RNA sequence: AAAUUGAAGAGUUUGAUCAUGGCUCAGAUUGAACGCUGGCGGCAGGCCUAACACAUGCAAGUCGAACGGUAACAGGAAGAAGCUUGCUUCUUUGCUGACGAGUGGCGGACGGGUGAGUAAUGUCUGGGAAACUGCCUGAUGGAGGGGGAUAACUACUGGAAACGGUAGCUAAUACCGCAUAACGUCGCAAGACCAAAGAGGGGGACCUUCGGGCCUCUUGCCAUCGGAUGUGCCCAGAUGGGAUUAGCUAGUAGGUGGGGUAACGGCUCACCUAGGCGACGAUCCCUAGCUGGUCUGAGAGGAUGACCAGCCACACUGGAACUGAGACACGGUCCAGACUCCUACGGGAGGCAGCAGUGGGGAAUAUUGCACAAUGGGCGCAAGCCUGAUGCAGCCAUGCCGCGUGUAUGAAGAAGGCCUUCGGGUUGUAAAGUACUUUCAGCGGGGAGGAAGGGAGUAAAGUUAAUACCUUUGCUCAUUGACGUUACCCGCAGAAGAAGCACCGGCUAACUCCGUGCCAGCAGCCGCGGUAAUACGGAGGGUGCAAGCGUUAAUCGGAAUUACUGGGCGUAAAGCGCACGCAGGCGGUUUGUUAAGUCAGAUGUGAAAUCCCCGGGCUCAACCUGGGAACUGCAUCUGAUACUGG
């Protein structure tokens, strides 16, 4: 019933947040390529329960703070 | 908007009859018919690749009496349409009812056909229809109208145009001066001395 | 100006700002007495001008000055700045 | 509001009326929701200088919008006729 | 069933050939300019630069059924008229029709214009949670009883004028309390608290202070939960160029709380951490409104954003806010600055990037016109009033499309022009003459459609006390066109009023003569011109186009000459001098699982218009128009597991 994205965590230095690169697939519009291309998204997560090097699963809700709108829901393959 | 111009010059560069005239007398008794006008006439226009289509293209539209960009249009119609093109830019120069006049024999030339057009006396299927390009669809019953069925100058063409190849397309009736354009004209009930394969490569440069 | 319904429209103006700033001037002081007692612990009289308060907010709410939802943040703004001395 | 109203297509001397349901602040030919028929006033015999979705005009008069004059004359022309 | 059917090359390097590589032309096209020329009509298009400055009118008003009132019009009942025995005073009297000024309600936040800024605050596509929403509409309830000033006016006064000042009197749907109060707000709760307004049309007899309570309906007000509609907000994709810009950021990135707008939030403060963006291009510099589409292209692509339409931004430049549902407001408000105009020198007034219009710049783009008669929009119960939006007019060949300037006979192959082997050929059946036809312009005559409604009645029925007033429903009556001497047919006369432009060495269709003689000159490339020039200049003939024809500016094609579809690197321009190597690209082989790529189906969305296919209407076409495929996308749920990723 929900949209949620999974992906993967760079930056979690700052206090209960962390930051998740997530890794979308595109195909080039002229050269037929599969190219890889990443967007950093902020996550708000209370517990402050993620590390660099973990596979999370965020979902979309209202802004929390200025640049940031996801909350995540778990973390899959906890450790690196 | 036409070519004013005299005609057995354009039948005599053509080098071909292409009925401009009445029939009265040959073509021959009236002009030299090989010889091209001018001082040059005896040096015979042998002529080039790009020369042999326009020398074609000129032709068939010498002989309706259109001008280049009406017949630019009756080409892009051609294309447009389904089936061949040669096959169907030869349908719309003989769906024109100035030339639907002419082959039922209501008037002696190709020429004079537009005159009886657009001096209003050409009415299709009861409404006059003044303008000489008009697209005649099948059975549509072109009369003539009653102020101009009193003229000499019609019937004199009636007795003229009984002793030409008549039509298969067509069906005239005689004596109430009134056709019918049946069904739409195939291939070969136009003449195949129309090179038609020339006018396609001109404009499909 | 130089339309005559911009003229009467322009003086249909001060007529209003005038008492749009009385009648709200008037909650903002009776907000800052509810203020003024509230840093000094006064469960029993700072609890006197909320309830000096509650029609003087409801009442320039629905008369149309502020919107219902900014008469229902100072209320609850205050009612947990009262009940937690 | 919103409202069913005319607006004007076509050559000059010869209109050409479509009905829209609009929001009556907007333009004659601007934005609206639903192109539910049109009125050809220089229509021809035998053929149709009206055609209304009279499904369409009930549920969108059913929520609230102010049908317009002519649109009226058109209901009352095409439902009686 | 159909929605596609689509691709052309030539000249030029050398004495000559193949190859590579540029340069130039053929075609389509325009918000177009200029030269020569000009008959008509139909539908569209017309300040691309100076977002430069503006004279002159005009573009936003309405409501007497919200209220005091009479500034006039014109009727009234008075009655004092000269009394004519019937009337042509006028103070007075708002009592009626209406109504100048003013209070109030609603509208000026729509319609109309321009693209200066704006490389993501915007726009396009597809998803969301934390919000309000005038008029319109559905449901359930209310709609009591009091009050205070104040404009209009009156008196006096300041100022050149704009505009004021003072003191008295007057009302309501303007303004404020009390009561009332839930299905709403605050609250876990108990409980605490919150609104309002009337007017109009008719009335039987009961009250009837003469106005009315009383009965009736119509519309108006208040509160809550709902529906639509418009707007604010958020996130992931996409939307120019540059690295001879490689480092930017302290309210900056995150938290806990207070405050704040309608709502989330560094939105704004107070404290505690040290973080966030950047080689998938951050910051900075240059340039630009974007999208549906448009022009080209066989396609993939390349350039562009005018008219029509959706979004955003701006209103003399630079700011801020009030009124309000909605603006931080084109024709509103105050504050500075530049520039205009009045002044009595104290002080004032104005903003065409709204339709017209003048100056100026420029190669260049119109009339200071008619009408609300249609479709819209504001107010009004209605009639009506306003409407430079819109509907039509004027000018311009600016573009697309249609028609006309005669048709037929006509040989003595007339004259005159030119060529010439001095016979003749050629203009040329072309002209003349002989007969025929009258579209278009020209004068007449008749006459469609764009006109639905609204008005004054009458009939029933629905209501109620009511056979009233009213509302819808059937009819009968006189009715309403800006275009407009209309579209359109029928009459009169007579071939009469209607043909110009470019080129003729090759590419590229069309050949000869005279006049200059490396001069005067042509030119898009190759070349011509030095006394026989098919190239310069004239004439004769000729070819292509036609109410157009040419030349320049611009894009695309040809250019497989930026190549994904679609090219090269030993000598032609091109392999780093050679290596090791993190980021990045790619990965032998078998079974198992997962479903990201990929593949099939379905729903949702991709606005209308335009392109395309079948159809219908203006005498046909352009133009208009119905239905459908198209919009190659994007998200969601299902399925498939061969290949690729885990
Ligand atoms: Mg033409
Ligand atoms: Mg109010
Ligand atoms: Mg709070
Ligand atoms: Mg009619
Ligand atoms: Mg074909
Ligand atoms: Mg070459
Ligand atoms: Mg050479
Ligand atoms: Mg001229
Ligand atoms: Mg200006
Ligand atoms: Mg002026
Ligand atoms: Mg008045
Ligand atoms: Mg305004
Ligand atoms: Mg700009
Ligand atoms: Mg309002
Ligand atoms: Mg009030
Ligand atoms: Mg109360
Ligand atoms: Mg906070
Ligand atoms: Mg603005
Ligand atoms: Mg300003
Ligand atoms: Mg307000
Ligand atoms: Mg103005
Ligand atoms: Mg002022
Ligand atoms: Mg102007
Ligand atoms: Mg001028
Ligand atoms: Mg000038
Ligand atoms: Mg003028
Ligand atoms: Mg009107
Ligand atoms: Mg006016
Ligand atoms: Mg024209
Ligand atoms: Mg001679
Ligand atoms: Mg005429
Ligand atoms: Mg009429
Ligand atoms: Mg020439
Ligand atoms: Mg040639
Ligand atoms: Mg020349
Ligand atoms: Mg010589
Ligand atoms: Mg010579
Ligand atoms: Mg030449
Ligand atoms: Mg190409
Ligand atoms: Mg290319
Ligand atoms: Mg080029
Ligand atoms: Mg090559
Ligand atoms: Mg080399
Ligand atoms: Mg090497
Ligand atoms: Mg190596
Ligand atoms: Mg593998
Ligand atoms: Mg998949
Ligand atoms: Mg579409
Ligand atoms: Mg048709
Ligand atoms: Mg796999």
């Amino acid at each position: 019933k929900i949209r949620t994205l999974q992906g993967r965590v760079v930056s979690d230095k700052m206090e209960k947040s962390i930051v998740v690169a997530i890794e979308r697939f595109v195909k080039h519009p002229i050269y037929g390529k599969f190219i890889k291309r990443t967007t950093k998204l902020h996550v708000h997560d209370e517990n402050n329960e993620c590390g660099i090097g973990d596979v999370v699963e965020i979902r979309e809700c209202r802004p929390l703070s200025k640049t940031k709108s996801w909350t995540l829901v778990r973390v899959v393959e906890k450790a690196v | 908007a036409r070519y004013l111009g005299p005609k057995l010059k354009l039948s005599r560069r053509e080098g071909t009859d292409l009925f401009l005239k009445s029939g009265v007398r040959a073509i021959d008794t009236k002009c030299k018919i090989e010889q091209a006008p001018g001082q040059h006439g005896a040096r015979k226009p042998r002529l080039s690749d790009y020369g042999v289509q326009l020398r074609e293209k000129q032709k068939v539209r010498r002989i309706y009496g259109v001008l280049e960009r009406q017949f630019r249009n009756y080409y892009k119609e051609a294309a447009r349409l389904k089936g061949n093109t040669g096959e169907n830019l030869l349908a719309l120069l003989e769906g024109r009812l100035d030339n639907v006049v002419y082959r039922m024999g209501f008037g002696a030339t190709r020429a004079e056909a537009r005159q009886l057009v657009s001096h209003k006396a050409i009415m299709v299927n009861g409404r006059v229809v003044n303008i000489a390009s008009y697209q005649v669809s099948p059975n549509d019953v072109v009369s003539i109208r009653e102020k101009a069925k009193k003229q000499s100058r019609v019937k004199a063409a009636l007795e003229l145009a009984e002793q030409r190849e008549k039509p298969t397309w067509l069906e005239v009736d005689a004596g109430k001066m009134e056709g019918t354009f049946k069904r739409k004209p195939e291939r070969s009930d136009l003449s195949a001395d129309i090179n038609e394969h020339l006018i396609v490569e001109l404009y499909s440069k | 100006a130089n339309i005559k319904s911009a003229k009467k429209r322009a003086i249909q103006s001060e007529k209003a700002r005038k008492h749009n700033a009385s009648r709200r001037s008037m909650m903002r002081t009776f907000i800052k007495k509810v203020y003024a007692a509230i840093e000094a612990g006064d469960k029993a009289a700072a609890q006197k001008a909320f309830n000096e308060m509650q029609p003087i907010v409801d009442r320039q709410a629905a008369k149309g000055l502020i919107h219902k939802n900014k008469a229902a943040r100072h209320k609850a703004n205050l009612t947990a700045q009262i009940n937690k001395l | 509001m919103v409202t069913i109203r005319l607006a004007r297509h076509g050559a000059k001397k010869r209109p050409f009326y479509q009905v829209v349901v609009a929001d009556s602040r907007n333009a004659r030919n601007g934005r609206f929701i639903e192109r539910v028929g049109f009125f050809n006033p220089i229509a021809s015999e035998k053929e149709e200088g009206t055609r209304l979705d009279l499904d369409r005009i009930a549920h969108w008069v059913g929520q609230g919008a102010t049908i317009s004059d002519r649109v009226a004359a058109l209901i009352k022309e095409v439902n009686k006729a």
